[PDB]
RNA sequence: GCAGUCAAGCGUUAUAGCGACAUUGCUUUUUGAUUCGAUGUCGGCUCUUCCUAUCAUACCGAAGCAGAAUUCGGUAAGCGUUGGAUACCCACUAAUAGGGAACGGCUGGGUUUAGACCGUCGUGAGACAGGUUAGUUUUACCCUACUGAU
RNA sequence: UUCAUCUAGACAGCCGGACGGUGGCCAUGGAAGUCGGAAUCCGCUAAGGAGUGUGUAACAACUCACCGGCCGAAUGAACUA
């Protein structure tokens, strides 16, 4: 093993020299600050003088008082403008290096954050067997972290109990590789799209197949999407969108088990389909285009976005976490009524869509031309921004659960972190030595997990933009990774035919 | 050549901490004109020479459309 | 302006070009060498083979590169017309592939002449010359599609 | 003339009055002509004619087989489909190479009376920081044209070949003296930089150095080929 | 070249083992951008002939070969294939093709013996990793062949 | 040498048929079997491809795959020496 150089004699002597203590002076004068919001840029309180030894929580309490929510505080974070976060106190964060004098005002930008905290995963809880071929896809249940669904190449899906780390149900309806699995956003039905061009629905509590398979695709299923709960009217179930290599997007009513629309604009293989929160579907295909369809207008193509010079491989919406989660939360409470479920899902979707004046739903598209395009298709059809910098194809792209960051996983063994509003480059996560297949966020948007071709998982801390913990243990290439809604478990799977559950 | 299990082992490995150390250090080195290189350390320089670039290379057009098409 | 580009010599496809150049070597350079000669004579024989074949490929590639118009340096009307007719991206990529092949053939010839300076017998010298010509042939075979397009 | 003037000329004027008949008789004479060429061509042209005839017949048989086959009638994820790509060594025993073959006597002096300098006729790896010894005390000569730095390594897993830099010479089977001189002949064990292959140990360490065996004769083909020892 | 893939055959009752043709990876990536150790024999001049593996000249065949010009090919050695400058250039030219009879007569560099200097090594006599300068070998009237002559 | 065809008709030739849904769907300025991409079905048959090539800007016309009429006794294919 190659090692870092040892300290020299001089360095050992300076280490033996007595250390200085970073202390806070007691006569430190008051400093003028101006509060300002990151998303809206509203200056609240004007230039007010605060003690130089002010702490993060005391500053946060002052801000909650000035905004008028002292009874109901929401924890925020503070940044300074080079954007530097306020860690422990203002003196240590800014004054101690001396970048700004005390007499000068400091413009402190406050950003709301998540109330709950997700611990990093540090160890493999278990290595679970049962699949006879390579594992292709995995997802957690949206309401609980105790139920996981995994589809593999032995023509089967599997429902795993994460509590005992033991298999619970085997789903053996299909005739070929189960390419995609998806859980209903109300957590009631599992949809599996296969290599044999079929979509099969399953009851997870009994591990059973609902009727017969949905048919109509002439090529293998590539992606699945669910109708958002907040758009679904109470007393009715969401519809299922499916895409395939034949270039069509088929919409299925599961209540009556029929096909309502078959959108057919694309000319090559459709890579992905995402059902947005404003009654639209976004489809990405190998014909270098992204199509915007309106479900309210009998499945017609509204827009064609053409800015990619090669295949589009993936796309991600800003509200994707909320749309997948539906009415559930990080506490996973089951609503009393479908009415209250619909209202809570609507509020959860609105808290991310409608902000900074008007509701927006940004889309990001990751392509084979080594780039990504950031769009706001509701307002403009030209791209908002172009993100370049990757040396190989961008295989996976993901919006952060609060919609403030974009993470792009490429085949150049790298991940890149971008701003989720205007798409400017922030940082590069390095450490995978082989191509990074896909990535996943935590619920509180501080931790990111990536799986690679190098048979490893990696957990990254976003705020420090550095590697948190490297997780080996898989014997072969890892294809799929996911993080639970409550943030308690991470699942992974690949060529080793073993489902790996990881915990703190 | 005799059969031996030493032929099939790894000869050099490097940890993630060491990779991060050398990746950060390569860039904080300040060359002096009066210092000469007496001996170079042996490192995985392909792993270590990773720089953020503002621009991406152009796409390959022959994948989507061949000369005959 | 040139305004007209009829004076471009015929572009042979990859297999035909290989036949033309390799048979030109076999015809126009002497073919009889004996293991009983001086090693200096044997080495000069095989060096001449490698150098002559490399020059033949280089002259074909140069005749291709000099004849064809420069799409970005012509009048913009002609640039747009040739872009519509021939797809400028494919045009420049094919001509650049020819240029890369020219550089690789020159490098192969130089490397194997330098190696042939240290050959100790007819067998080794012959193997080195065959390796050089085979590498040139591999480079030319990788040009099959751009040559047909051009 | 402009655009497709020969096609327009044929459309407006036709062809020569004997065109179809002459072409038809030439095609009918083709069988006799092919037989005559096969029996009359000599030397290099005859050998090439026979070679091309064999290739054409193979191609026709493959086309017939494909037609009749048509007339009768890894488990990758979604983002990887529609995309394309005992501790015994593979060479336990190799040809013995004597010192007479390995070394060339270099004569020195005005009348060539001294014969103490020796030149290595094979390819070598001299390592990092190589400086030649002064000419008065240089007995062993390793010329710069025969020094190699990189090798074509084939991985048995995934069947890929990569051009990897050479780290060291571990074992030349001919002699430990050739090992310490860095001679690269067939069957030599070398250390290679495997950083671009992305290998990770069970403990999470990144592998960047492994062993390979040389499988060819670089003095004969001008390059180093090795198979990785996994 | 190494490593693989295919499979016409070879093989056989144990889908083992060989294996032509095809084919992929490395070498070697995309926008026509931008000299690295020959250890031991080389060259002129005059003059003849031979090979064809043909550069030109003759006649043919093919090609988006309009014409002009060119490219690739067939028969073909009858006939030519240069002047300079220091293996590359400049030019002229129809063209400035490759090779053998040596490398299994005068002459310049070279084996260059004795003189001499510089460099490296050697305690030294001296030797060389080397560099430079100066340095006599002189048939024919014999036979034959060849050119002419009785 | 081993397979096949054959007087309820061998091979070669000449003549005739070679159809209907239908210009099948997408795509194109145009594209009707015959620039392309995917399906390649059904009917009527003695037989007839959602077509083997020539051809047209697209059609047309010709062709051959297949079937029949005339003719009348052997014929074809792959292997070995
Ligand atoms: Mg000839
Ligand atoms: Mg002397």
């Amino acid at each position: 093993s190659t090692l870092i150089p040892p300290p020299s004699k001089k360095q050992k002597k300076e280490a033996q020299l007595p250390r200085e203590v970073a202390i806070i002076p007691k006569d430190l004068p008051n400093v003028s600050i101006k509060f300002q919001a990151l998303d809206t840029g509203d200056n609240v309180g004007g230039a007010l003088r605060v003690p130089g030894a002010i702490s993060e929580k005391q500053l946060e309490e002052l801000l909650n008082q000035l905004n008028g929510t002292s009874d109901d505080p929401v924890p925020y974070t503070f940044s300074c403008t080079k954007t530097i976060d306020i860690t422990d106190n203002l003196y240590s964060s800014l004054i101690k290096p001396g970048y700004n004098s005390t007499e000068d005002q400091i413009t402190l930008l406050y950003t709301p954050r998540a109330v709950f905290k997700v611990k990093p995963v540090t160890r493999s809880s278990s290595a679970i067997a049962g699949h006879g071929s390579t594992i292709l896809c995995s997802a957690f249940a949206p309401h609980t972290s105790s139920r996981m669904v995994t589809g593999a190449g032995d023509n089967t899906a599997r429902i795993w109990d994460c509590d005992t780390q033991t298999p619970m149900h085997t789903l053996k309806g299909h005739y070929n590789w189960v390419l995609c699995v998806s859980w209903s956003p109300d957590g009631e039905v599992i949809a599996t799209g296969s290599m044999d061009n079929t979509i099969r629905l399953w009851d997870p509590k009994s591990g059973q197949c609902l009727g017969d398979a949905l048919r109509g695709h002439s090529k293998w299923i590539t992606s699945l999407s669910w109708e958002p709960i907040h758009l679904v009217k109470p007393g009715s179930k969401p519809r299922l969108a499916s895409s395939s290599k034949d270039g069509t997007i088929k919409i299925w009513d599961t209540v009556s088990r029929v096909c309502q629309y078959t959108m057919s604009g694309h000319t090559n293989s459709v890579s992905c389909v995402k059902w947005g929160g404003q009654g639209l579907l976004y489809s990405g295909s190998h014909d270098r285009t992204v199509r915007v369809w309106d479900i309210n207008s009998q499945g017609r193509c509204i827009n064609i976005l053409k800015s990619h010079a090669h295949w589009v491989n993936h796309l991600s919406l800003s509200t994707d976490y909320a749309l997948r989660i539906g009415a559930f939360d990080h506490t996973g409470k089951k609503p009393s009524t479908p009415e209250e479920a619909q209202k809570k899902a609507l509020e959860n979707y609105e808290k991310i869509c409608k902000k900074n004046g008007n509701s927006e739903e940004m889309m990001v598209t990751a392509s084979d031309d080594y780039t990504m395009f950031l769009w706001n298709p509701l307002k403009s059809t030209k791209p908002i921004a172009r993100m370049t910098g990757h040396q190989k194809l961008v295989n996976h792209v993901a919006f952060s659960p609060d919609g403030r960051y974009i993470v792009s996983a490429s085949f150049d063994n790298s991940i890149k972190l971008w701003d989720g509003r205007d798409g400017k480059f922030i940082s590069t996560f390095r450490g995978h030595v082989a191509s990074v297949y896909q990535v996943a966020w935590s619920s509180d948007c501080r931790l990111l997990v990536s799986c690679s071709k190098d048979t490893t998982l990696k957990v990254w801390d976003v705020r420090t933009r550095k590697l948190s913990v490297d997780l080996p243990g898989h014997k072969d290439e890892v294809y799929t990774v996911d993080w639970s809604v409550d943030g308690k478990r991470v699942c992974s799977g690949g060529k080793d035919k073993m489902v790996r559950l990881w915990t703190h | 050549v005799q059969p031996d299990r030493r032929w099939f082992g790894n000869t050099r490995v490097i940890s993630q901490d060491a990779l991060q150390h050398f990746r950060s250090a390569l860039g904080e080195t300040q060359k002096d004109t009066y210092q000469v290189l007496l001996r170079r350390n042996k490192l995985p320089m392909s792993l270590l020479e990773e720089k953020d670039a503002d621009e991406s290379p152009k796409a390959r057009i022959l994948d989507t459309e061949s000369y005959a098409d | 302006m040139q305004l007209s580009w009829k004076d471009i010599p015929t572009v042979a496809p990859a297999n035909d070009l290989l036949d033309i150049v390799l048979n030109r070597t076999q015809r126009k350079t002497p073919t009889v060498i004996r293991p009983g000669f001086k090693i200096t004579r044997i080495r000069a024989f095989y060096m001449r083979k490698v150098k002559y074949t490399g020059e033949g490929f280089v002259e074909k590639f140069e005749d291709i590169l000099k004849g064809f118009p420069n799409i970005n340096d012509v009048h913009p009307f002609h640039r747009d017309l040739m872009d519509t007719l021939y797809e400028k991206n494919h045009y420049k990529i094919s001509l650049a592939a020819i240029s890369r092949a020219k550089s690789l053939v020159e490098q192969v010839a130089r490397d194997y002449v330098r190696l042939l300076k240290f050959g100790q017998s007819l067998f080794q010298c012959k193997q080195l010359k065959r390796a050089a010509l085979g590498r040139m042939a591999t480079i030319v075979k990788k040009l099959r599609d751009p040559l047909a397009y051009l | 003339p402009q655009n497709d003037y020969i096609e327009r000329h044929i459309k407006q004027h036709g062809k020569r009055l004997d065109h179809e008949e002459r072409k038809r008789k030439r095609e009918a004479r083709e069988s006799h002509k092919i037989s005559e060429r096969a029996q009359k061509l000599t030397g290099w042209k005859g050998k090439q004619f026979a070679k091309k005839r064999y290739a054409e017949k193979v191609s026709m048989r493959k086309k017939i087989k494909a037609h009749e086959q048509s007339k009768v009638k890894d488990a990758l994820p979604t983002y990887l489909l529609d995309r394309e790509q005992k501790f015994s060594v593979p060479l336990p025993k190799v040809r013995g190479i004597s010192e007479e073959e390995m070394f060339k006597v270099i004569k020195t002096g005005k009348s060539r009376s001294k014969s103490w300098k020796r030149m290595i006729t094979k390819h070598t790896f001299v390592g990092e920081g190589f400086t030649r010894r002064p000419v008065k005390m240089e007995r062993i000569i390793r010329p710069s044209a025969l020094r190699q730095k990189k090798a074509n390594v084939t991985h048995p897993e995934l069947g890929v070949t990569v051009f990897l830099p050479i780290l060291a010479v571990k074992k030349n089977p001919q002699s430990p003296m050739y090992t310490q001189l860095g001679v690269l002949t067939k069957g030599t064990i070398i250390e290679v930089n495997v950083s671009e292959l992305g290998m990770v140990t069970a403990g999470g360490k990144v592998v960047w150095g492994k062993y390979a065996q040389v499988t060819n004769e670089p003095d004969r083909d001008g390059c180093v080929n090795a198979v990785l020892l996994v």
